Formats: C-alpha cells, structure tokens, sequence
C-alpha cells in the first residue's frame, strides 16, 4: 500500500471512493443505506482547517469530546476494511468494489459527476417538496454531505483535461495496488459484483465493434508487459489533499503525545514529500521535531524548529515573530539550558511592544511564571517580579479572559504555599482557582486540570490527610508530564518514588546505584531537591552522620537564600533533628525545635505541630525524664492518631513506654 | 474562550455587583503578471494562511467568462464601424 | 550496534559519562548509563568525541568531523562551530586543547606531507597554534594534565621517540624534546591509519613523580613498560631540555612479572583506583578468562583469579570497571588514606589487594543476613589486620578452614614472611588508627563507629602484648612499642588549662612519625588540629574575648563545626560568643560566625561601598475572618474589573495639634 | 434539589416537546437525514414551526444551559467541599475511638469496621463526584454545538430567506459531537430521568 | 565577523563580543577598514568598567589617521573628542591640547566641542 506521496488540489482517488458511496446511498435503487458512522469517519477528515500551534498551547480545542476513530489512509485496502467488518458489510463492500470495476474510463468518471450535480445535489430545501417525482434522494447544499459534494464538484470543474487524465492514471494505479493483495484473492469471485457492475454498465450503445477496440485503447496504455511499455512520467502512488493530511498528522502527534492506527504507513508516506508540499504543509517539519525530542537529539531538534517557524511566519499575515522565540525559549528550557532560554525570552518582550497588540502580552506574561514554576531559582533574574504579575492579572479585565484567571490564581496558590502563609489564606486561594477551573470545561483544559490535582494532592498531603490525597491522586495523570519540562522527566519522577520505596524496604544496593546517576543527570529543580533530599535520608540509614550533618546544613542554608521554599526548609530541618537525637545528643536541638513549634502553632498546620511533638517526646525520653513525656503524650494521644504515616513512629514509641 | 462571562456563576455576580493588514506570500505571487493576488474576503484567508485551493478557485472563476467577454469593446469587424458592446445597448432600448 | 570509546576526555581523574558511536562514523550519543542524552548525527565521518575543557574553564562537548569541529556547551551556553585550514586525519585531546594530525593519503597513490601537520587550539574563537619540536605519526599524547610524556612513531623507521612535552600559553603552544628511543620487535608487522594504530595499545600511568608507559601488542604478545623519574632539578636543567641529554639511571625498560606474560588478552587502567594499578585480563580457555591486578612501579601484583568470559568485550568496560571492589563508604576511606601515609607504597598496594580479596570472600560468606553496610568493610578491614598479626593456625584448625582462601595467596604469604614490616609497621598502623579514633571522639555525630574502632584496637593490643595501660585505656575500669603512653586529645587539653591538676603534657601527634608536612596531616585530622590551635591561643595569659572572632575566622570554623562537639570544648566557647553578643556593636569584620543579621547586613552594605553584593530585602510577613464560599468568589470577580507617607507624618510630627491648624 | 428543580423540569420539557409531539425513534433517524441530507418531511416541518417554534426554542436553550451550568456549580461548590469535610471528620472520628481504646485500656472494645466502611464509601463519593463534573463538562460542549446548528435549521424553516452565519467549516469533528448529542438525548436510557446525572446511584 | 559582534552587542553578550571583533581585526586585509571596529570595540570596554584597557585600542584608532596621511574620518572624530575629554581628567592638559586641534575639521558639533576643550586646556597649559 506504500508509495510516493504528493499533495494534490484535485480529485484524489480517495475522494471518488466517498463519491462512490454517496451514489449508492442516494440512488435508493439497491435499498442499500450506508451507515452514518461510515460517512462520519470518511468525510470528516476531509473537512477543512484545524490549525495547531507548535507549543505554548496544548489541545486547547483539538481534543474531541467523543472519542473518534483514526482517519483513514487513502488505500482501497484500508477503506474496504471499514465496510468489511459488518456481517452485511460485504453487500456494502461489494457495492463499492463493483462500482470501481464499472468505472473503466475517464468518461465513466464524468458520468458519475454529471449525474450528481444535475439530479442529486440541489440548491436548497424549498425545492425538495416540489421534487417528489424524483426516484433518487436529493441533497441540500448546506447539509454535511452537501457541503462536501459541492467542494468535490468544484475541484472537478476547476482544472483542464490535464488534471482529469491524472485522476484516471492514478486510480488505475490505485485500483491495481489492491489487486495484488491477499484480500482481493478472498474476493476474486463474488457473483454480486457482476450483478452490480451490469446495473450501471448497461446502455453502452455498442457491444460488437467499438468494444473490440475500446479494450485496445485501455490495454495498450496499460502495462500489458507484452512489449516495452509506453514511457510516461513517474506517477505518485497516493494522492491526498492538504486538509486530509492535516487530520492524519494531528491525530498522529496527539496519539504520540500521550480502532488501530498505522504508524509505519503514515511515517513512510510522510517521508516522500517533494519538499514543495512541505512548504505548503509546514507542519511536516514539526512532526520530526516531536520525534526528535523523544530520542533527545539537540541539533536535529533545533533545525526542525527553525524550519517550522520560517514557513509558518511567511504564510500567515499576522506577525508570529513574537511567538517564534517563546517556542525556542521553551525548547531551551526543555534541555535545561535555562540561561540561554532567558536571553531568548527578553527580546520577545521588545517585539511584543512594537506590534503594540494587547492580547499577546497576556500570552507572554503567562509563559513567564510557567517557566518560573519549573525553575523557581530564576525569579530574581526576570525584569518583573512574580507578585507584580499576579496583581496585574487578577484585575486584568472582566471579559475576554476565560482561562487567564484560572491561570492567575494557581500561581498565587503556589506562591502562597511556598511563602508558608497561614492555612486560611492558602485554602481560600486554592478555592478560587478550584472554582474557576471546574466551572468551565475541565476535560478540554487538560493541562490546568492536572495542575489542580498536583497542587491539591500536595496541599492535603502537607496537612497530613492522605485519605483526601488518596482520592485525588487517582486523577493525577502519569507519563503525561507537561510542556517545556524535558521529555524523560516522567521517567525520572517515577524512578524517584521507586527509590523511596526501596529505601523503606532497606534495598540499599538499588538506591546506592541511583545516586550515582544523580550527579551526572540534568534534572529539574523540583527533581533536584528530591534527590538532594533522598541522599541525606540514605546517609542517615548507613550511619555516617559527620558527612550528612555538614551536608544537611548546606542544603537548608541554600534552601532559604536561592529559593525561598519554606516547605522544603521544614523537611530538611527535622532531618537534622533526627540526626542529632539519633546520636544520643538531641539536647542541642531543643532551641531549634521550640522556635518552630510556636511558629507553626500560629500557622495552624496540624501535621507540622504533631511531628515536632514526637521529636520533642523522643528527646525527653533519651534524657531519663520519660515520666513527663508519658504524661504529655497521654493528653495528646487523641489528636496524633489522625495522621497515618506518623502512626508507625507513634505506635513504636508506645511499646517503648509500655 | 468562555471570556469569564459564559460562566453562569461569575456572570450572575457581575450583574449583582453592578447594582488586519494583509501582506502577500510567495505562493500569492504568480509568474505572468507581477501584481500579487489580493484575497477578496477574509473567508479566503484560513487563520491568516492563504488557502491555495480557494485562491485558484477564484482565479479560474475570473478567467472563465474572460474568454466569453472577449469580443467586448475594442474589437470591431470591418463593414461595421460600431462594436458589439453597443449592439446590445441599442437592443436593450429597442424593447424597452 | 554501538561502539564505546576508551579515552575521550581529560578530567584529571576521570568523568562519569559514556560515548557511543554507530556502526558508521555518523552518530554520537552521550548516554550516561541508559538515558540517551544529547545525540549528534552527521553526514561526514566522525573522528572523535570530546567533553574536554578549553582553558577558559568551560565544560563543553566537542565532536570533530573531517574538516569541521562542533563544540556544544553542556554546562552553560549554546553551541559553536569552527573550521580548519585543511583536512584532518585524527585529533588527540590534551590539557586545554586538541592536537590535530593531517590526513596523510587518499585515493592508489600514497603521498604525504611532513613539514607541518599538527594544529594546536585552546578555545574555538582564538586562532590556531603551531607545535614546536627540537632535536612521525603521533600514536599517543599525554591527554591528562598530570602526565607529561608523548610518544611518536615513524612508519618506515619503526622506532619510538619519547618526549617531555610542556604546554605554553599566552604561535608556539607546545614544545617537545626527545629523551630516549625504543626499537620495535621484528615480529611486529603493521599494515586505514586507525586500523594500523588499533593493533598497538598504549597506556599512561603515573604515581607521585614516577610515571610509566605501558606498550602492548596482542598478536605478538609484546609487553614492555618505560619508566621515568621526574626529578625537579633534572627537568629544570637547561641542557637537559635543548640538548636532550639524559642520564642512564632513570631510563629503564622492563617486562611484566606475570606467570604467563605471553597469554595476556587485554588490559585497562583502574578508573576507580587513581593509583598506578592496571587491570589485567588473561584467558586459560575459550570460555574462561582470569583477571588479575599488577602495579608497574612496585613489582607487587595481585592474585585475583577472577573469572569473566563475556565481560572481556569493550562495550562492557564499565561493568568490568565496576567488577573489582573499592571502599565506597566514607569511613574506611580515611583508614586507607592513613595507611597510605604511614606505610610504604609496596605494603600499601598489597593491602588493598588483600582487602579486596577479603571483601569478596565476606560477600560470598555473608548470605544477606540483615542489611549489609559500614560493618561490611569494617569487618573486612578488621579481619585483614587480624590475619596479619595473628600467627597462621595449623591446617587442621577450624579457623584455618574458614579463612583458607586467604592463606594460600602469595601476597599474604609474602606479607607474613616479611619479618621487618610485621615487626615495625604494624604498630605504626595501630597508633595511627588510635589517633583516628581519638579524632572521631571529638565529633559527637559519629560515636558509633568510634566504638567500632575500639574493639579492634583492643584486639590489636591483645595480639601484640602492649602494656596494660594501653589495654586498660579502653576498659572503663615481637614488636616494640615506641610510645609508652597512649596519646589522648582530652588529656592534653586538660593539661593546657588554668587550674589543671595534671602537669604539662604534649599531645605528641603523628606529624613527626609520618615524616611529611603538616598539610598532609591537616586533611586527615582537621578537628584535632583546630581544637589544639584554638585552646593554645585562647588559654594565653594575654587573651581577651575580642580576638576569638579573628581566631575563629583564621581556623576556618563555622557554625556547623561549632555545634558538633562532645560537650566540653563547646560549652565555654559558646558562652564566649554569648558574651560577644552583648558588647559588640561597632561592626568588627567576620560577622558570619555570629547569628545577628543586622551587623552582617550593615557590614555587607559597607563592603559593597568599599569595593565600589546581595541586598536581600526582608519580606513583610503580614497576617482575619475566613468568611464564606460565595463572598470570596464575589470578591475576586469584583477585583477582576501616600498613605504610608501621611501615616509617617502623624509620627514625624506629634504631641501637638499644630500641623492640623496650619493646614 | 437538582433532581426536582434542574434535572426533571428540563427533561419533561424535552419529553413533551419531542415524544408527545413527534416521537423519539422517528425523530432521531429523521434528524440524521436532516443533518446529513437536509431532507425535511412535511410532518417535521410542522414540528419545527408549530411544536417547537421560536417561543419554545429560547425556552429550550434557557432550560438546557441552566440544566448544565448550574448543575456543575452545585457539584463543584457544594459536593467537593462537603466530601472533604466528611473525610476530615471521619478521620478525626476514627482517631478518637482508637485512643480511648488504649488510654482507657477498658476490657470491652468497640469494633472500628463501621468507621472504615464510611471512610471508603465517603472516598468513593468524592471520586464518583469528580467523574460527573468531568462528564458534565463534556455535556456542555455537546449541548452548545447542537443548538448553534439547530438555530440555523429552525430559522431557515421559518424564514426561507435566512442567511446562515455559522459555518460547519469551523470544526472538523463537528459531525461527531452533533450526532453524539442525539443518542444521549434520544434513547431508552435518555428517556430515564437519570439522563443528566446518575441520580439513583 | 563584524555582524556577529553587533548581534552579540545588541543581546548583552559583551564578554563574547570582545573576542568576536578581535577575530574580525585579523581577517581584515587593510588597516584603514579597522577604524570603525576600533571605536566601537573601545566602547565595549568602557561598559566593562575598565577605562585603562580601552586606552590602548583608543591609541591605535587615532594613530591610523596619522598613518593614513591625515584621513580625517568620522569615527576618529569621536575618538579624538573622547580621548581629549579623558586626558583632562588625567591632568595632562598639554597632551590633550594637540588632540583638540587635530580634530578641528569634523562636524559642526565636533569642532565646537574640541574648540571649547582647546580653550580649557590652554587655560591650564
């Protein structure tokens, strides 16, 4: 079924197949009505125009609410397999098969097309009711099939005889490809084919003289191979319109990003473009780019991106130069270049000002924090602080925003969490973002919906209620990851959870091997901290604390200046507390534990309050004053069983007291 | 693209609280006449991208009557000093 | 299929990374272990892959094509590309640059140039340089900065030329002077330049100031090593360089002291072990290959008899490199380093050999009892020294059977036959380990293994019959010992103290019995040296609590270093700082050792002024009704669509009603 | 409330306007013919003009939008906050009983199997609640695309001079969602009052 | 090579732009073409807060004018005006006086800037 591919603005052989089907359905002589699902799989990809920005926008409208079958490749083998499935589909399948056999000439093609325009297609409904004398079903222009057939009619009267010959030379090539196929052998003889073929072949007006030599014209052109064939220019094996190519490509990249498709056929066919249709179809370049990132090829990613943004900008009259840099900026942030991405972004701001268009500034601002969300360590380097944006976007407008406010509040929630604000405000801020996101369609805005889950899971986990987190985590998508953050980040993130479990099950060999990968990998900041946090926990289990103690303090000291992450500061502080008290000297930590207790009492996070209580209890029992420790733990035992993961520590301490 | 107003809730609250230049592309430029194609309507610009099929559709539609509208104006037969463009204008006044 | 590369980069010790080449010189993948990092494909043939530095402290990965070099910034930055005056045959890495040799011949006529075929470049942007040679294909160059010997072979002559190349920076960039020469064996016949170079193998080794070059040829089983001693006086001598005259003594050529040197499969440098030790692979049958270890400088070799058949392949090198064990934890590393500083290299290298063997045996013996951790190496460390000091039991003894596998090893036999080393070196090891335990006693965070040392040290005393004072030093209540009294940090510290009942006593550290500068002693026991220094200065009669800050700054002690002390030393010094928390208000430098932000911030402001750098603004932690769901949503949609100065004014002027009257 | 005020009134309007006027099975096939072919029977053209008309069409849109846009509000703004609160109280409820099982050390113990059932069931509700919100998000999409196309057909039947503003060219899968609405609104399962949400469950 | 530095200069990569122009200087066949490079290259040092370093390139650009029998080009006019300004801050009025008179054949604003400076240095001469 493979062959050279070329974009054609004329009637592709695939197109006639629908025209074959619609003829049988409207004729109503055979009583064969093609099922509606068949048409909606065939015509709909040919419906024009979808558009798909390279990055900076993911499936904002491409996702169909109902799952649709993949678009069909223009090969008789694939087309027939759709009709073939039904028990009576053989009858429908043979109807198509017979018509393709009856159509043996360019004139016969014209007979089909003249028939539809004169009788089947009709300008408007008001003439339906007057045409009750028609033995065939009549079509309205505005209908689903009507608008399609109008386009097909237009594409036939649009060209000279030069295009009509290409239709027939290609169709016979297209028809004969199916002939040397195993399925055609299964349908070598079906008697019904002759019946349907003779239905339309009738009224030939000659059977004795012209038919003797009519065959001679057909056969001589055809490759009878008795002699050397008539030499003709190389002809393409498959012809598709631009719009049909758009559907197959968009489905392929979406399927790749996260009823069976034919990846090999699509990829092979897309590799035979004459390099001119590639100009007419710039999206072929980016299809390599998405493939390029998968194997982590740097230069091969770059040239493709530059390739895509040169043909797109010229084709579209609106200035998209202000969009090219951001995609390139995303690409650099994808390879952790970071600093180079920074320079890329600044000149995007200047370009936006010259265009003097307001709507693009919202797009450039929204990209800022999305970048800083991945790399919070770069907040100081931007010319605008994060808080300025939130204040700006909160009062941006009251209309023509839709998703901006949903984006606006989530950034405040993240900042509010990191700034360790009081839980009352954080709950309210997340409330705003939750209400606005769910109010509109959440399925269509798949990116933000996932981000909501991540924040909520994180938020409730910090409060210590895994029961709530357990419900939400089932909605978190794995391996989906997000844009502008690498491509193997999901693999790394999954691996880290493995290491933590391995640490719990005392699999020191596996975790040890993973830390070796740590020092030479390019990792995101959030990933970096986890491994940085992973190492200190591992060193505690081994027993060496001189190295860890010098290591933990460096981490927390740099966890307060470079990034003002209070949550990660807390987790590191308590590890140091564990290190001290484990070495029989936790008394040094008494100043440190107390200053956090009253500090978090004001905050009101119960999980924080309880964990320090256990540490306070543990230090008091290694002193020899376990008497009062028992008294304190007795009064607070009720409120400390609410948190699951501390129960194991809480239970274990109980037998110690006995 | 709900614009925050297609949302029933926030739209309700707002009521209570109240109380493009075109530039040619390469494919637009043709080989015969150096004037580039100018699209007739914004429908022919597909998200700003000039659809090549619609462009050539209008081009065919313009040229098709051009063969028919040939004999108008300048061409004059001999023995008739009066071209056919005014043969129908007098013909129009004849019945009217 | 992908091919791995042996030496790609100069990183004065090595780098964690891999380079993969396709079946053709058209793709390069910088995968780490199993994750394909930056991958580069090219139409032309790929010559070599870099990751070397370019004298500007970059971390850039470089790939060389036939005539074009691509240099990709990995640490920071984008990409650069440079051209070349002519075609390049091969390129060799060297400290801060690359050496490029011209393509010799292509067709089948064979013609070549000899006047100048080598190009030196430091960084891509700067112009190239020309080599300098004084009284011929480059087979190997000293890529590592530490080694400084280059080897040249000329085809027709079939002789070697050894030079002493030194790099010149800010055109002549490198200069080479011949020292000696070696004649190839007649049986060695070489015939596609890389294929010619493939058969011969060369390795660069260096220890201390001795370096060795290993020359190997598998088809002819030819293996020789060229050694040189880098005497600072000899090298710096002007006649030595220009004239090339060399004395006969330091030049020496020797073979390997192996059982069957003619049956060597291949060899590699131990990446994990930075010393001269080299991997050696031997095969007695087509399905079994025995691996052993050998030291070039010291004739000591390791009987390992490690069997590995499929690991002999090149692309499986990292697995082979990871096959042999080394102490990875952070406790026995100091123990090994102390042994290195107190024992001969001959005894040293044999000790790792025995330790690695014992470590392997314990792995086989220990069937994953509970966890496996620091106790592992400590037990290995313990049993090795016990076997060294304990007399070998009779073959019928049960203890003989359990550790028989270590007894028959030649090194253990030699390491016990040697009367002198067992007579004197072992007590030195015991004393050094005792000092390590003393040092650990100053760091309260590591008391566990501190005790672990104790049992062994007690065992060591029992084996060697030291006076009961040493043995009683561990209980709460025939070699010759040099020290009659155990050295203790605490006893000496209490000696240097006011109102000290005990008389004056020095610590008699090992800095004198190591016969090396205190810089070496510093990196081993920094805590012991520091505390000794502090209380030597603090307890002076003319000491005042102001100088302690400069003292603390000068001894590189930080807050974390301060918080880890077994009471004692910590208590007064903390009180001393507490005293300085009161009377210090004049900004007197080195404020980071305190905990007051204002003084350090003011000092930071002042220092920025003096230089003419982080004006970290303090975020206002502001802080009440929680309200209801609807009210919040109404608030945000409603918001969707001087005061300080006046507040100051009410405070700037006060105590009267004058300002309102005048307004 | 939503069953009585939002779900039922919308469905009865649909049932009376469709089943009582034309019938379901005949409508579904004939509408598909209208969508694919534009064939309007004599009886259906009566149904658009007399049965539906302009007056009910605006009512239909007004009923439908509230039937979805208000439905999601009560699920997101009432159901989500309550389920989490139940979880918290249940979790605290479990902790209290466990402690006095130990602090009191009283010989008789009360089993906690009742609590954990509520915790699991409560957890099930929130997961079930979110699925509906996602589903109603899709339903709003299908609902709107139906009436924007239905508007063109209705006015065309009543004007014979209507200028079609909307174009099907805007979307490729505009056929699928439009068809997808019909089966949801016209089927035996759809005839049941639980068509909007699974009220019974 | 000249173009690359301008891009680097316009993107705040001044550390790179120095080496870029330095490569451009070697590739030029004739010294006279280097007159424009010298002035802008000197400016790049001025923004790198080291006035002493830029003096050496500043010497060369003006000296090209003498080596070209008094070319009197525009980008040396701005050179001589800046050199004389800095020399006043150096206290060497005599060494600044000859610079002003040599640039007295430039633009309308150039001649008045040097003429006033010529009076300033002749006052302290």
């Amino acid at each position: 079924k493979y062959g050279p591919l070329g974009i054609t603005n004329f009637i592709t052989p695939y197109d006639l197949c629908i025209l074959i089907l619609i003829h049988a359905h409207c004729s109503q002589d055979n009583g064969i009505s093609v099922p509606t699902a068949v048409f909606l799989r065939l015509i709909s990809p040919t419906r024009p125009s979808l558009e798909w920005n390279p990055l900076l926008k993911d499936n904002s409208n491409l996702r169909s609410s109902s799952i649709v079958p993949p678009p069909v490749l223009p090969i008789l083998d694939n087309i027939i397999r759709i009709l073939l499935d039904d028990k009576d589909g053989n009858k429908i399948a043979l109807t198509l098969m017979g018509y393709l056999e009856a159509i043996n000439g360019l004139d016969s093609i014209n007979r089909l097309m003249m028939d539809l325009e004169k009788n089947c297609l009709v300008n408007n409904y008001r003439s339906m009711k007057m045409r009750t004398t028609s033995t065939r079903r009549q079509m309205t222009r505005a209908s689903f099939l009507g608008t399609f057939l109008s386009t097909c009619i237009r594409k036939y009267q649009i060209g000279d005889f030069e295009m009509r010959e290409t239709i027939w030379i290609n169709l016979q090539n297209f028809k004969t490809v199916f002939k040397h196929t195993p399925l055609w052998l299964r349908f070598k003889d079906n008697v019904h084919i002759q019946k349907v073929k003779n239905c339309l072949l009738a009224n030939d007006e000659i059977s004795v003289e012209d038919q003797q030599m009519v065959e001679f014209f057909q056969h001589f052109n055809n490759g009878n191979d008795a002699d050397s064939k008539t030499m003709n220019e190389e002809n393409y094996g498959t012809l598709i319109s631009i719009q049909h190519l758009q559907s197959i490509v968009n489905r392929q990249i979406v399927n790749w990003l996260d009823y069976e498709e034919q990846s090999g056929l699509v990829f092979d066919l897309l590799d035979t473009l004459s390099l001119n249709d590639a100009t007419k179809f710039p999206l072929i370049f980016i299809l390599k780019y998405l493939e390029a990132i998968k194997e982590n090829s740097y230069q091969t990613a770059l040239d493709s991106l530059h390739n895509y943004f040169d043909y797109k900008s010229t084709g579209n009259s609106q200035n998209y130069f202000h969009i090219s840099l951001l995609s390139l900026a995303t690409f650099h942030s994808s390879f952790n270049e970071c600093d180079a991405a920074i320079n890329s972004f600044e000149e995007a701001t200047r370009i936006a000002r010259e265009n003097k268009d307001m709507e693009t500034l919202n797009l450039i601002m929204i990209w800022i924090i999305n970048f800083i969300e991945v790399h919070p360590e770069y907040a100081n380097r931007f010319y605008i602080t994060v808080e300025q944006i939130i204040k700006y976007l909160k009062n941006s407008s009251d209309v023509e925003d839709a998703n901006i406010f949903s984006n606006a509040y989530k950034f405040e929630t993240l900042l509010s969490m990191v700034k360790e604000s009081k839980t009352a405000e954080v709950s309210s801020s997340l409330l705003k973002f939750m209400a606005i996101t769910l109010q509109n369609v959440p399925s269509q805005n798949f990116d933000l919906f996932q981000s909501l889950v991540s924040y909520e899971v994180k938020f409730w986990k910090e409060l210590g209620y895994e029961s709530i987190s357990d419900v939400y985590e089932k909605f978190l998508s794995k391996t989906s990851s997000s844009s502008l953050r690498n491509y193997d980040s999901s693999i790394i993130n999954q691996d880290i959870k493995v290491a933590f479990k391995a640490l719990e099950e005392d699999d020191f060999l596996k975790v040890k091997q993973y830390l070796l990968k740590s020092e030479s990998l390019e990792l995101d900041y959030d990933q970096k901290i986890n491994l940085k946090y992973l190492r200190v926990k591992y060193l505690v289990k081994i027993g060496d604390y001189d190295l860890s103690m010098r290591l933990i303090n460096q981490y927390v000291k740099e966890c307060c200046e470079e990034v003002a992450d209070s949550n990660w500061r807390f987790k590191f502080e308590i590890e140091s507390i564990n290190v001290l008290l484990l070495s029989d000297v936790g008394i040094r930590s008494l100043p440190k534990i107390i200053k956090l207790i009253d500090e978090y009492k004001e905050i009101g996070n119960p999980l924080r309050c309880v964990i320090l209580l256990l540490k306070l209890c543990e230090v008091l029992i290694q002193v020899g004053k376990s008497m009062e420790a028992e008294c304190l733990i007795s009064c607070n035992l009720s409120t400390i069983l609410e948190f699951p993961f501390v129960r194991k520590k809480t239970d274990e301490l109980l037998e110690s007291l006995s | 693209a709900r614009a925050l107003r297609d949302i029933s809730l926030f739209n309700d609250i707002r009521k209570d609280q109240n109380s493009v230049k075109y530039i040619p592309s390469l494919s637009a430029y043709n080989v015969f006449n150096e004037f580039p194609y100018y699209p007739t309507s914004a429908s022919q610009l597909l998200d700003g991208k000039l659809d090549e099929f619609l462009m050539l559709s209008e081009q065919y539609k313009s040229r098709l009557p051009k063969i028919r509208k040939l004999g108008w104006n300048r061409f004059k037969p001999i023995g008739i000093n009066k071209t056919m463009y005014e043969l129908e204008m007098l013909r129009s006044r004849a019945r009217a | 299929e992908w091919q791995l590369q042996i030496n790609i980069t100069n990183k004065i010790g090595g780098i964690n990374g891999d380079i993969w080449l396709s079946r053709d010189g058209r793709s390069v993948k910088w995968c780490i272990e199993d994750q394909c990092l930056r991958q580069f494909t090219y139409n032309q043939k790929i010559i070599k892959a870099g990751y070397i530095d370019f004298e500007k402290t970059p971390d850039c990965f470089v790939v060389v094509l036939s005539d074009i070099a691509h240099v990709y910034m990995l640490k920071n930055g984008g990409s650069t590309t440079v051209c070349f005056p002519f075609q390049i045959g091969n390129a060799f890495w060297y400290a801060n640059g690359v050496i490029l040799e011209r393509e010799t011949s292509a067709s089948k006529p064979i013609e070549f140039d000899l006047k100048h075929k080598y190009i030196t470049l430091t960084d891509p942007m700067a112009p190239f340089g020309l080599i300098s040679i004084t009284n011929f294909q480059l087979v190997l160059f000293p890529s590592d900065k530490d080694k400084c010997i280059a080897v040249f072979l000329d085809r027709n002559s079939k002789v070697l030329r050894f030079y002493y190349s030194r790099i010149l920076s800010s055109s002549k960039d490198i200069v080479l002077t011949e020292i000696s020469s070696l004649k190839l064996p007649d049986d060695i016949i070489f015939t596609r330049l890389s294929s010619i170079l493939s058969k011969l193998k060369f390795l660069s080794l260096r220890f201390e100031r001795r370096e060795g070059l290993l020359i190997f040829h598998e088809p002819t089983h030819f293996c020789k090593i060229w050694l040189i001693d880098l005497l600072p006086d000899v090298l710096d001598s002007i006649p030595f360089k220009i004239y090339g005259n060399s004395p006969q003594n330091m030049i020496r050529l020797e073979n390997l002291k192996l059982k069957e040197p003619s049956r060597i499969q291949a060899m590699y440098i131990h990446e994990l072990l930075e010393s001269c030790l080299i991997l050696v692979s031997e095969g007695q049958n087509k399905e079994e290959y025995k691996a052993c270890l050998y030291d070039p400088f010291v004739k000591i070799t390791s009987p390992s008899k490690n069997i590995s058949e499929e690991l002999t392949k090149q692309n499986s090198l990292p697995s082979l490199q990871k096959l042999f064990p080394y102490p990875e934890t952070s406790f026995t590393k100091l123990c090994f380093e102390a042994v290195k500083y107190i024992t001969s290299p001959a005894f040293n290298i044999s000790f790792i050999f025995l330790w690695q063997s014992a470590y392997s045996i314990l792995l086989s013996r220990a069937n994953d009892d509970v966890v496996g951790g620091l106790k592992m190496e400590h037990d290995a460390f313990s049993l090795v020294l016990s076997l060294l000091i304990l007399p070998i039991p009779s073959s019928s003894a049960q203890e003989y059977q359990e550790y028989k596998e270590i007894y028959e090893r030649d090194l253990f036999q030699h390491l016990k036959q040697d009367s002198e080393i067992t007579s004197s070196v072992l007590p030195r090891i015991v004393i050094g380990l005792h000092l390590i335990r003393e040092e650990y006693s100053l760091n309260v965070l590591c008391r566990n293994e501190h005790a672990l040392l104790g049992q062994f040290l007690r065992f060591a005393t029992a084996a060697m019959g030291w006076p009961d004072l040493w043995q009683s030093y561990y209980v709460p209540k025939t070699f010759f010992h040099p020290l009659d009294e155990p050295p203790s940090i605490t006893k000496s510290l209490y000696s240097i103290t006011e109102n000290s009942s005990i008389p004056l006593c020095p610590f008699i550290s090992f800095s004198r019995l190591v016969a090396t500068d205190t810089q070496v002693e510093l990196r081993i026991t920094p805590r012991s040296f520091k505390i000794l220094g502090l209380y030597e200065l603090v307890h002076s009669p003319n000491f005042l609590p102001d100088y302690v800050l400069g003292i603390l700054s000068s001894f590189k002690v930080d807050k974390d270093e301060l918080q880890t002390y077994p009471l004692g030393i910590l208590v007064p010094l903390q009180n001393i700082l507490k005293i300085l928390e009161d009377k210090l208000s004049e900004v007197r430098d080195n404020l980071e050792l305190l905990d007051r932000a204002d003084l350090q911030r003011c000092s930071a402001i002042i220092n920025s002024i003096r230089s003419d750098c982080k004006v970290p603004l303090a975020k206002n932690r502001s802080s009440k009704k929680p309200s209801d769901i609807y009210s919040i949503l109404s608030e945000i949609v409603k918001s969707a669509s001087g005061r300080s100065l006046k507040l100051n004014a009410g405070l700037i002027f006060s105590e009267d009603k004058r300002f309102t009257h005048v307004v | 409330f939503i069953n009585r005020e939002l779900a039922t009134p919308y469905l009865d309007f649909v049932k009376r306007l469709c089943d009582e006027a034309y019938g379901y099975g005949k409508l579904k096939s004939e509408l598909e013919a209208l969508f694919l072919l534009g064939e309007i029977s004599c009886d259906l053209e009566d149904w658009l003009c007399n049965s539906v008309g302009e007056k009910n069409f605006k009512r239909w849109k007004y009923l439908g939008c509230e039937a979805y846009q208000k439905t999601v509000q009560i699920l997101t703004l009432i159901f989500v906050p309550a389920c989490e609160r139940i979880i918290i109280y249940v979790e605290k409820l479990r902790a209290i009983l466990q402690a006095f099982s130990i602090q009191n050390k009283l010989s008789y113990t009360s089993d906690l199997t009742a609590v954990e059932v509520l915790l699991k069931s409560s957890q099930k509700l929130l997961t079930m609640t979110l699925n509906s919100i996602i589903g109603l998000g899709r339903d709003e999409t299908l609902f709107e695309k139906f009436f924007i196309w239905f508007n063109d057909r209705l006015h065309e039947a009543l004007d014979e001079d209507y200028k079609l503003k909307f174009q099907f060219e805007d979307d490729l899968y505009f056929g699928y969602d439009l068809l997808s609405y019909f089966d949801r609104i016209l089927s035996k399962k759809g005839t049941e009052p639980s068509s909007i949400i699974d009220v019974k469950l | 090579w000249q173009v690359l530095g301008e891009c680097y200069s316009k993107t705040g990569n001044k550390v790179e732009a120095i080496k870029c122009y330095k490569r451009s200087i070697k590739a030029s066949q004739t010294v006279d073409q280097n007159t424009s490079i010298y002035y802008r290259l000197a400016q790049l040092y001025e923004e790198l807060e080291d006035l002493q370093e830029c003096k050496k390139f500043m010497m060369k650009c003006v000296d090209v004018e003498e080596l070209l029998e008094g070319i009197v080009t525009d980008e040396t006019v701005k050179a001589r005006l800046w050199l004389a300004i800095f020399e006043i801050k150096a206290g060497n009025y005599q060494l600044a006086y000859d610079y002003a008179m040599g640039v007295s054949s430039g633009t309308s604003q150039e001649i008045e800037e040097a003429r006033m400076l010529a009076r300033e240095c002749r006052r302290h001469m």
